[PDB]
């Protein structure tokens, strides 16, 4: 709140927000309150409130909050989950099985989700790009069952030239970070949110289906890729 | 190292971890942590055992199968039996992890056993009830997480300037730790319980043991899938660590193509390659009780499957292949695992050399 | 290549004996090592049984 | 009745999904088999049509009866995606157009739900053949089809027809019917006559275009199942994930319970 | 000639292996009792110095 | 329980009954939906034996002849290691399975198949 | 009545001596052919100790059945 007020837009990270539901769960059994459903304290929703509602963007500065959650039982009806998931603007999902195809950054970009993911307030150009590179994602993994089961003779042109801009956008949602070139041996990229959006409107569209998927994979913005091409 | 193929390649324990022991009733809980005691005897860790709520006869066949195998001189044994005092229940943690702290402080490694903390929590439970304290969940008291989570906090490993101050100087150079391995009984598969759910978030890892899988011959019970270690590879040395990685894609892949074993004709032949793969190496990791294995010894097992040796050995016979392959490398080249023994290192000359050993054995035994 | 083909059949088929034989040979020393860790064994639980 | 009860039904029902995800996979590689037994009768058919075609018109003297003016195909196995009810459905409408016109049918029934579908309806049968391998031989068919050719010899019947699927794609399994029955420069040395030749290339084209019939039908057969297979595995995860729902309000209600319980007798005591 | 310069070295391998199997298991036999009999011993000793 | 303070041949014989009773507890529900036939030959061979397994382990009591209405058995160990390593041999697989119902040791169930 | 789950803890000594040898594993038999049944629904034919007892059972089961307010000697 302190450098909010100095005039900044600030980061706070918190490691983990059902374990402040657990300590509140703890507290409320101390004091001898009497519980609540599934054994939640009775203040659940007012002490979730008293903190997430703090986390907003006022006159003077911006206090943005990322926290990691954890789901008892695997259940998103359960009262910490469901009370928690009120106050989310976005959800970004890590998975094990990018990472092993080499995508380090490893968001999945068919579970992850935003509520700003709207035309009506990131403009119709963001969205429409954000949509078109989900629905080749969707396509695409459909088509992998196919060509698994079936083989890869049995798809038409058209999914064929699919699932070659599919392999190609897959390996363009990789990028080196700063803090990994310990482990990337390349030096770090920060990209814009410009410079975001027209490389992958390009490559939606077929401007980039001369490349290699390969060239497309740890460059940052799309003129970095067309340069590790001519090489 | 706990002896075990199972836990020692895929859920590897480091000096100062805090390794959870979790499963139903009756599956090898206990066996896996005594067998991880006697494994110590000539590694240079101390060894603590706790016994909580169990009976006096089941105590003393586990001291008479310490002193059999020749690890009670490196054990403290720490026991409430199920008639004592639930106070003294509830204390016995903390006098044994209060033991296993003298050696880590001072510069040493220590490992401890808790043989069941859920006993423990019935134990707190039950005086706090009676002490008329609020009650929460499953009727325990609102600081059961703090009584497990203090216990296991201590578990660690301390820096040199630690071990130095504390000893005013007078041990230098050495950091020392104490490595928990805590054990916790589910009730029909259900880890979602109060004390379970705790526990589970404490500790820097899971083994799992499985009724289903103990009942089909896999006598260690490990669920693989599931159990994790935070620390991972920080916890093996070189050879184990490099062996290791294949047979993770092994047991994934045999997970995956498991159901295909009645319909491995109709295979397509890279998959039916995999399939038998995978039905080897699970073969693999079953062990029997009271056998530790040392990293010489579990390193030629994981080399002969990692490298292909067992593709013309019947599923049914990879137990005897191995039994007899380690007790030819004790006889022909006992130089060779003195040599890994010494620290598990890797090289391009131990890699020919086990190659070599393989290859002769197939040739005449 | 009757009489030639029958003294190369006569020394592949005696050198496999020999070669056979080995085994054997191998087995023998196998044997030796068992009893001979087994009577180191029984002394080591003859010592530590003594003890308590 | 509670949480118990529901998992042991989604343990059931998870463990029928596996075995139903292997079927499609085997049924796939089946499917591989059947389609290159397919196009390994394709040169004898080619062939004899082009023999059967030149020699009877060098011989114009010559009319056999097949060149002037139902045997029907099913499955040994379930699991089929409705295969044999979309031929059976084809098999009744074209036996309609003829009972209104007002002729006869004499019926051969080769597979097992063939003959399932008549004896529910007390339906006629000339000849009939069944248990036939995945891999048919063409000896096996030889005779029900001679019970059929006597018949348009001896006028017992007036036309022939094949009735069943055609691999159309991996996707689809068009039901048909075809009639089997009725039917350059330079000229063949005849040996030993040209009406006897005629006479044996007519059996043997006709009996092959029954083994390529059934053999396709088989292909049918491992396309549908894979179908099949596919639609049970999705069907059990939406029960799974039903069930799945079901049980997690099951666990929340009984903690509820259970805390009411300890609080109401710690409100006593 | 040919076969039977190679079925009876496969043969006679497959008795020498037997006859290997057959040498290793008396030598466990062997083995566990060289154990046993030094337990009876010791513990017959340690019973004898108790009573006395 | 333990081939050290017991002996091999007796655990081999109750860890072999009890793989070939855990493998049955899950193709009992795969024969439910679809069938029997869908099954590998293994896997209907080892049903099979399963289901007489079960039934080989039923004995008449004395105490329970009032409910069994038959009289009671009396099976000795060495009777009971042989005919569960008989069945699991596949030996009486010529035996229906009706005739290991409470039929004692293995010999009775041969007799029973005859009636 | 479910034979399978119905238990009587005195058995055959409270029953007259026709009805006790007549009435002998019944219910045992009954438990036997209620599982029987379900597991060969969908099953290729099987031998003829198993359609002798799959007959035999569904005639004991319809045998059970009787009215309201009309006893039997
Ligand atoms: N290789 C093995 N590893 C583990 N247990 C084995 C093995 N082979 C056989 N067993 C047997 O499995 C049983 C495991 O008993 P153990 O006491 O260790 O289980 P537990 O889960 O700790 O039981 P409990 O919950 O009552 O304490 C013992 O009979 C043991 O001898
Ligand atoms: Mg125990």
């Amino acid at each position: 709140e302190k450098f909010r007020d100095e005039g900044r837009d600030v980061l706070l990270f918190i490691d983990n927000i059902y374990r402040y539901t657990l300590a509140g769960t703890e507290v409320s059994a101390l004091l001898g309150r009497m519980p609540s459903a599934v054994g939640y304290q009775p203040t659940l929703a007012e002490e979730m409130g008293v903190l997430q509602e703090r986390i907003t963007s006022t006159k003077k500065g911006s206090i943005t909050s990322i926290q990691a959650v954890y789901v008892p039982a695997d259940d998103l009806t359960d009262p910490s989950p469901a009370t928690t998931f009120a106050h989310l603007d976005a959800t970004v999902v890590l998975s094990r099985d990018i990472a092993s195809l080499g995508i380090y950054p490893a968001v999945d970009p068919l579970d992850s989700t935003s509520r700003q993911l709207d035309p009506l307030v990131i403009g119709q150009d963001h969205y429409d790009t954000a949509r078109g590179v989900q629905y080749v994602l969707q396509r695409y993994k459909e088509l992998k069952d196919i060509i698994a089961i079936l083989g890869m003779d049995e798809l038409s042109e058209a999914d064929k030239l699919l699932v070659a801009r599919a392999r190609k956008i897959q390996r363009f949602l990789s990028q080196p970070f700063f803090v990994a070139e310990v482990f990337t041996g390349s030096p770090g990229k920060y990209v814009s949110l410009k410079d975001t959006i027209a490389g992958f409107k390009g490559i939606l569209n077929g401007d980039y289906d001369h490349l290699p998927e390969q060239a497309f994979y740890m460059v940052g913005g799309i003129e970095e890729a067309v340069e590790k091409a001519k090489k | 190292q706990t002896g075990y193929k199972s836990v020692d390649a895929m859920i590897p324990v480091g000096r100062g971890q805090r390794e959870l022991i979790i499963g139903d009733r009756q599956i090898g809980k206990t066996a896996l942590a005594v067998d991880a005691i006697i494994n110590q005897k000539d590694s240079g860790i101390k060894c603590v055992y706790v016994a909580i709520g169990q009976k006096q006869s089941t105590i003393a066949n586990v001291v008479r199968k310490l002193e059999e195998n020749g690890a009670l001189a490196n054990t403290i044994v720490v026991a409430a039996s199920a008639s004592e005092s639930a106070a003294l229940q509830y204390l016995a943690p903390y006098s044994g992890c209060t033991m296993g702290e003298y050696f880590r402080d001072r510069g040493e490694d220590a490992l401890i056993v808790y043989d069941d903390l859920s006993k423990q929590a019935v134990a707190y439970r039950q005086i706090s009830l009676l002490l008329r304290r609020p009650p929460g969940r499953e009727a325990y008291p609102g600081d059961v997480f703090y009584l497990h989570s203090r216990l296991l906090e201590r578990a660690s490993r301390v820096s040199e300037e630690y071990v130095e101050k504390f000893t005013n100087g007078a041990v230098t150079g050495k950091t020392g730790s104490l490595t928990a391995l805590p054990i916790i009984e589910t009730q029909a598969g259900d880890v979602s319980a109060f004390v379970p759910t705790n526990v589970i978030s404490i500790t820097d890892g899971q083994i799992f043991l499985e009724s289903a899988m103990f009942n089909s011959g896999i006598r260690p019970a490990v669920n693989a899938g599931i159990s994790v270690s935070r620390v991972g590879g920080a916890a093996q040395t070189k050879i184990i660590k490099k062996l290791s990685g294949g047979i993770r894609t092994a047991l994934a892949q045999y997970r995956e193509l498991a159901a295909f074993a009645q319909f491995a004709s109709d295979l397509d032949e890279a998959t039916r390659k995999q399939l038998e793969h995978g039905q080897r190496v699970t073969e693999l990791m079953k062990q029997k009780q009271y056998a530790p294995m040392s990293i010489a010894e579990m390193s030629l097992s994981l080399y002969a499957a990692e490298r292909g040796f067992l593709q013309d050995v019947e599923i049914a016979k990879v137990g005897s292949f191995e039994q007899a392959l380690i007790s030819y490398f004790q006889r022909e080249h006992a130089a060779l695992l003195a040599k890994i023994n010494e620290k598990g290192d890797f090289n391009d000359e131990i890699d020919a050399g086990i190659k070599a050993g393989i290859e002769k054995f197939k040739a005449t035994q | 290549d009757l009489e030639l083909a029958h003294e190369k059949a006569g020394q592949q088929l005696r050198e496999a004996k020999a070669q056979a034989a080995e085994i054997v040979e191998q087995a023998k020393k196998r044997a030796n090592q068992i009893v001979d860790e087994a009577r180191d064994q029984a002394r080591t639980e003859g010592e530590r049984l003594k003890a308590q | 009745a509670g949480a118990k009860e529901i998992r042991s039904k989604i343990a059931s029902i998870k463990s029928t999904q596996k075995i139903t995800n292997a079927m499609e996979k085997v049924a796939v590689s089946k499917m591989r088999k059947a389609q290159m037994r397919m196009a390994a009768g394709r040169p004898y058919a080619e062939r004899i049509r082009q023999v059967i075609g030149h020699l009877a018109n060098a011989n114009p003297e010559y009319r056999h009866p097949f060149m002037v003016e139902y045997i029907v195909v099913s499955s040994d196995r379930g699991l089929c995606g409705g295969l044999n009810i979309n031929l059976f459905k084809s098999l009744v409408k074209d036996m309609s157009g003829y009972r209104e016109q007002g002729a006869e049918i004499d019926l051969c029934v080769i597979g097992s739900k063939g003959a399932s579908f008549f004896r529910s309806f007390g339906g006629n049968v000339v000849a009939a053949i069944s248990h036939l391998g995945e891999e048919p031989s063409i000896n096996d068919l030889i005779g029900s089809v001679k019970v059929m050719l006597d018949a348009y010899l001896e006028g017992r019947i007036d036309r022939l027809f094949v009735v069943s699927n055609k691999f159309v794609n991996t996707m689809t399994q068009k039901p048909t019917v075809e009639q089997l029955i009725p039917l350059h420069h330079w000229d063949y040395l005849y040996e030993p006559d040209a009406k006897s030749l005629l006479d044996g290339l007519l059996v043997r084209y006709v009996e092959s275009q029954v083994y390529q019939a059934v053999v396709e039908n088989n292909a049918c057969e491992q396309a549908a199942r894979m179908i099949a297979m596919k639609n049970a595995t999705d069907n059990a995860g939406e029960l799974i994930s039903d069930l799945q729902l079901i049980y997690n309000k099951a666990r929340q209600a009984a903690i509820t319970q259970e805390i009411s319980e300890i609080v109401g007798g710690a409100a006593a005591v």
